RNA sequence: AGGACCGAACCGACUAAUGUCGAAAAAUUAGCGGAUGACUUGUGGCUGGGGGUGAAAGGCCAAUCAAACCGGGAGAUAGCU
RNA sequence: ACACAGGUGGUCAGGUAGAGAAUACCAAGGCGCUUGAGAGAACUCGGGUGAAGGAACUAGGCAAAAUGGUGCCGUAACUUC
RNA sequence: AAUUCCUUGUCGGGUAAGUUCCGACCUGCACGAAUGGCGUAAUGAUGGCCAGGCUGUCUCCACCCGAGACUCAGUGAAAU
RNA sequence: CGAUGUCGGCUCAUCACAUCCUGGGGCUGAAGUAGGUCCCAAGGGUAUGGCUGUUCGCCAUUUAAAGUGGUACGCGAGCUGGGUUUAGAACGUCGUGAGACAGUUCGGUCCCUAUCUGCCGUGGGCGCUGGAGAACUGAGGGGGGCUGCUCCUAGUACGAGAGGACCGGAGUGGACGCAUCACUGGUGUUCGGGUUGUCAUGCCAAUGGCACUGCCCGGUAGCUAAAUGCGGAAGAGAUAAGUGCUGAAAGCAUCUAAGCACGAAACUUGCCCCGAGAUGAGUUCUCCCUGACCCUUUAAGGGUCCUGAAGGAACGUUGAAGACGACGACGUUGAUAGGCCGGGUGUGUAAGCGCAGCGAUGCGUUGAGCUAACCGGUACUAAUGAACCGUGAGGCUUAACCU
């Protein structure tokens, strides 16, 4: 079924009653409110588009505006378009709750990650540091030699160097999900999802089943 | 050893192994492997001959 | 995290004192070995009336790290000392007769149930 | 320039 | 790669910039206004603030406290006497800063920091 | 590590074209002053957003 | 959060005995013993109290028989049971690491007495 | 007492890193050897180029040495480019 | 060649701790080394700390790290005693 | 062996594993007695090996403090 | 030869397949377990140490396996310099001799600030044809793909015993990779304490400076990893080697010539990521702009006045975003930053005073005092009204619609 856009609030762990503690990330996930159910008449394929959270009205723009008082929804932050799956059905404004949650028990959570900058190969790549002493000039983190020679005559495309890290967006795939909340709309799940407090988390059941 | 240029690159030296009795003799004397390689096998040849005579007149006495 | 080169202290009372570990099995490249896992070590000094000597090539298996193992609850059991209990290459079953000091209970695992009735501890 | 230095030495390659 | 870090370094290893925070926080309280660059005046909040909600509860050991920053006595005397009292129910923000352009010499943005008063 | 052969003076413009100066174009008319500042500076006299702030 | 700290709230047990790092500490742990539930009692010297609320916890050192062992125990853990005080020492240091190199005679401390 | 020991000045230059269009045509920083001696040093002399001097390396002889530098024979000679 | 991290002989030589002209902090006295301001990436240089292991690195324990003072006890083969 | 080619000669010691090391044999390509032979305590910024310590040399890097790098202002080269 | 840096190691790889392992088959002198050999298959994987400068090799112990090669036997404008390739010295030897050796020993300067190509990132311009704010489609492109052991089937098949399976499943490790700080730890020169020497604030007390943070002991946030979570897949289409069914040529026989099935980690798709500069420049949704005058060379023309729209940009406070641009939040109708209050964590019983002690010091006040980056809040200071770019209903042709 669809996904739930939700937000990261940091991790805990919760301790089972028979003795083992799992590390739990807990993510608040309010109401997903459609704001367009796509469908095969003006796109060719069908999908919904949800919103949620909240702006100042004073900073949201006249054409968004527009686009979410066509629905009468809230003009709240972002908007995630979600791919249906020709069984669920949903109308224009009806309301998600974090209740598409109960049954399933494995997620992919997918969330923009935490930009460690321009980091060299080392931290990039993983690549090996050259012997720090016995001789070494100047070289003890560069990334070694790049290519072969007069034949070849040029790096190859694809060829692993230094630069941006992070910042991307990632998927941690089929996370075995621990406690729903209804009135605290809050999506416990186990284990690390990616990037700092406070990002957007697109959640939805896993498909690797 | 020594060479120069060809040391670093030509590969000129040679270990035959005769494998059903385990007899190696390395023969690294000139510069060009075939003359090293030709004494390999004569020196490999007369040990395997005094590895056998040795074992012929082993069971003699 | 008992890794090559690593002396580690003998638990038992097999005949070795102080052993030296030498590889570490159960995979390609591994790079230590932790709470239970077998290795293979050397023998760097013996008492004399020993069943083992200096230089007797065995498997031991550690049972003692300085490291610690980890509880699931989040706990961690950290020792004051590396040590390991001896074994047989070929059959397991400790060359040692009694075994000095505690165990942990991640070794109770169908084949050093040996080890764990005659440990005192743990 | 009246001081010109004597060049750097070549790669051997004896 | 200070993610959440804080504390501006400004080109100088930690004890020479101590040091420039406890001249230049004396200075600013005895002046009442001064003119340094602006990075240096939004890190000269942060040090000169917390001496005057210091000063603000009068009594042996703040006095001490006090002297243990700007080293120095007519500050402390300043403060504690002058200053703690006309921030008797000021909720913090003593401070401001104006921008004024930019240095001659190296064109370097400026900043005069004041306190809030000079009300004569 | 040095040039093979010199470049034009084709593509030294190429590579100038992103040095261009640019404009300032947001001069405050102050509120009591009239005068010219930048946004968020003191003034030549010294009001900032009408008011005195200098006094010097 | 809000959210972290009321959900770390509804689970911290308001029962945790209080003790300074430095006391004779008997702490006795759950095991299960194949099919068994035994209660194993794991006593020392309290040398480490890390506070973070849920996740807080303490670390025993007991040299046990042939040498030290230092155990390190979540405090709201529910394999933990008893937390009791046997002394209670008059050291003056928060983290009491230093006793690693000491052992026997020179690493007997002082009671509070209090 | 000592071509004795440890160690500053002082004399030197074993090691590494930096420097190699450097701060420097040989240096710096942390170590390092000698340190009452066959030491080291100031100032003045003396030996002149097939010559000097050399605890000897073909080392040093004014940033140049298996024969200095400057002027000359000289516009040497060049089956070479 | 430079307002150059180099070289240059003599004389004076204070306080506290110190065997000391070492070394640390100071006095007299003299300077802050003629571009600054900012950010706080890779990577380079000069440093700090490090879990567990301890030369497995490597040509080689190169480089680090460690040892280090004074008194007293005590000190092996070997020796030209 | 600063000498030895064949050769990582043979045997022993050290090591889990030792072309190096020490001891021995002598089959001395091609040691040898003032172009010195054999030893030799002390000495050596000398050569080879071993052990204890000690550790980021290493498994495998992590973080931090400074000086450059990057940005703004001022002067502004060089090789080719 | 007016110079194409030459061995091995390090870092980094990349292709071939004559495949070392994993996968599918044929034959077997294939009972089983294990093999031998041959065919298809390059998707991933493919040791750690001793010896030697070594490649190679010998050995130790692993492993699923320790593949063979091209790439200037890849890679020095990337590192090293142990051997080799100078100058010193000596040994053996040869030479009367200077000297000499694919003979051996000891010592022996490895420069470059990157213009173009390429490659990793990250921007500005313009296009996409009226402008703008977003949300996707997916052409294409990339990342990924490894495997052990234990258990069930079952001690069943197979075998005289000895031992010991196929196919299907389940749990757990190894190496690699992604993410994260909740745990355990590192760090934390911005926090607290101890302490040596000296200098200072007149002196005691008290702090402060300098000594590598003076030397140390703990450690918040962050980043981190040894730590903790997850991953490789299942499937589907088309196959290679191979196995068939029906079936003549060729009355028989035959997997093939007509016809129909099966068949691998390779291919396509499935998983994740970039992505409409996919100039073939796409689609949906929304908001925005409807003033008049006059010259001609009457042209998708130029030009004057009135307006400036959505929006953007700039400036400021900034950020778990960043070299720089960029990107995200906030700009008073406001929590973006600092400060302030309460907390939390950390460190560990402050100063001051009282008592005890000749005194060093101990006790009470006191789990005090101080507490960075953290948490919930609070307009106290700082985020200024505006000015600025962007306009004025969007070309021609044809077609089906209404009118």
């Amino acid at each position: 079924m669809i996904g739930l856009v939700g937000k990261k609030v940091g991790m805990t762990r919760i301790f089972t009653e028979d003795g083992v503690s799992i590390p739990v990330t807990v993510i608040e996930v309010e109401a997903n409110r459609v704001t367009q159910v796509k469908d095969l008449a003006n796109d060719g394929y069908r999908a919904i588009q949800v919103t949620t959270g909240a702006k100042k009205a004073n900073r949201v723009t006249k054409p968004e505006a527009g686009h979410f008082a066509k629905a009468g929804v809230e003009a709240g932050r972002g908007l995630w378009e979600f791919r249906l799956a020709e069984g669920e059905e949903f109308t224009v404004g009806q309301s998600i709750s974090v209740e598409l949650f109960a049954d399933v028990k494995k997620v992919d959570v997918t969330g923009t990650s935490k930009g460690k900058g321009f980091a060299g190969t080392v931290k990039r790549w993983n690549f090996r540091t050259q012997d720090a002493t016995h001789g070494n000039s100047l070289s003890h983190r560069v990334p070694g030699s790049i290519g072969q020679n007069q034949t070849p005559g040029k790096v190859f495309k694809g060829k692993k160097m230094a630069g941006q890290m992070g910042n991307e967006r990632v998927t941690v795939q089929s996370l075995d999900v621990v406690r729903v909340d209804a009135e605290r709309n809050l999506l416990l799940v186990k284990g690390a999802v990616p990037g700092a407090t406070g990002s957007d988390l697109i959640v939805k059941p896993a498909v690797k089943a | 050893g020594a060479g120069g240029q060809h040391v670093n690159t030509t590969d000129s030296a040679i270990r035959i192994t005769h494998l059903p009795t385990g007899i190696v003799v390395e023969c690294q004397d000139e510069r060009s492997q075939h003359k090293n390689k030709a004494k390999a096998l004569s020196v490999l040849g007369a040990r395997i001959h005094a590895a056998e005579m040795a074992k012929r007149q082993q069971a003699e006495a | 995290m008992i890794q090559e080169q690593t002396m580690l202290n003998v638990a038992d009372n097999s005949g070795a004192r102080r052993v030296m570990c030498i590889k570490v099995l159960g995979g390609s490249h591994r790079r230590y070995a932790g709470v239970g896992d077998i290795i293979k070590i050397t023998i760097k000094e013996a008492i004399p009336r020993g069943k083992v000597k200096k230089g007797d090539v065995l498997k031991a298996v550690v049972v003692r790290t300085k490291k610690g193992v980890r509880r699931p609850d989040g706990s961690v059991i950290r020792f004051d000392g590396n040590a390991c209990v001896l074994l047989n290459n070929n059959s397991e079953q400790p060359i040692g007769t009694r075994i000095f000091g505690p165990v942990t209970r991640e070794l109770r695992s169908e084949k050093f149930m040996k080890i764990i009735s005659l440990a005192p501890e743990v | 320039p009246v001081y010109i230095p004597r060049p750097r030495p070549p790669h051997p390659r004896l | 790669m200070r993610h959440r870090k804080s504390g501006r370094q400004l080109n100088r290893n930690s004890s020479h910039r101590q040091a420039m925070f406890r001249n230049m926080a004396g200075s600013l309280v005895r002046h009442e206004i001064i003119k340094t660059t602006l990075p240096k005046a939004k890190e000269l909040r942060r040090v000169v603030e917390p001496l005057i909600t210091l000063a603000k509860t009068d009594s042996v050991a703040n006095r001490r406290l006090a002297f243990a920053r700007t080293r120095d006595n007519e500050i402390v005397a300043k403060l504690f006497n002058e200053l703690g009292p006309r921030f008797a129910s000021r909720a913090g923000g003593y401070t401001r800063i104006l921008k004024c352009g930019f240095r001659a010499g190296d064109n370097a943005p400026m900043a005069y920091i004041e306190l809030v008063d000079r009300s004569e | 590590a040095v040039q093979q052969n010199k470049p034009t003076r084709s593509k030294r413009g190429m590579r100038r074209s992103h040095d261009a100066l640019t404009a300032v174009t947001s001069l405050s008319v102050d509120k009591t002053s009239g005068e010219k500042h930048l946004r968020h500076h003191i003034t030549a006299d010294g009001y900032y957003r009408g008011r005195k702030v200098i006094a010097k | 959060s809000n959210i972290i700290k009321q959900l770390e709230q509804e689970q911290m047990k308001q029962d945790v005995p209080s003790f300074r790092p430095g006391d004779t500490v008997e702490v006795k742990v759950w095991v299960v013993e194949g099919s068994k539930k035994r209660l194993q009692a794991f006593e020392g010297v309290v040398i480490a109290i890390r506070n973070r609320g849920l996740h807080s916890a303490f670390t025993v050192r007991k040299i046990s028989n042939g040498e030290g062992v230092e155990r390190v125990f979540q405090t709201h853990s529910p394999v933990v049971d008893s937390i009791s005080v046997k002394r209670r020492g008059a050291v003056r240091k928060a983290k009491l690491y230093y006793l690693r190199e000491r052992t026997g005679k020179a690493a007997r401390i002082k009671e509070r007495l209090n």
